[PDB]
């Protein structure tokens, strides 16, 4: 996938 | 215009910063805060991060052509530090 969200 | 803000957080004790990123040069898409979890690290320090915010920096490192996992390693790395301190140069609008 393109659109990847990450929590950091 | 557009300005730059230098930002840096301290993480809690799960070693969450509290906030989301989306993007990377893997994304086709410049690397951007999604998200700022309230009352997170990322959220009380002054100046604070903000939704929106561009990732130009992180921790002195020009981050434009890395990927999304790149990115966020770097961000992990800055808790195994001197300070535990992540520093972050952002863009806003
Ligand atoms: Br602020």
């Amino acid at each position: 996938s393109q659109s990847r969200e990450s929590q950091c | 215009d557009s300005y730059l803000v230098l930002i840096r957080i301290t993480p809690d004790e799960d070693g969450k910063f509290g906030f989301n990123l989306k993007g990377g040069v893997d994304q086709k898409m410049p690397l951007v805060v999604s998200r700022i979890n309230p009352e997170s690290p990322a959220d009380t320090c002054i100046p604070k991060l903000n939704e929106g915010d561009q990732i130009v920096l992180i921790n002195g490192r020009d981050i434009s052509e890395h990927t999304h996992d790149q990115v966020v390693m770097f961000i992990k790395a800055s808790r195994e530090s001197h300070s535990r301190e992540l520093a972050l140069v952002i863009r806003r609008r």
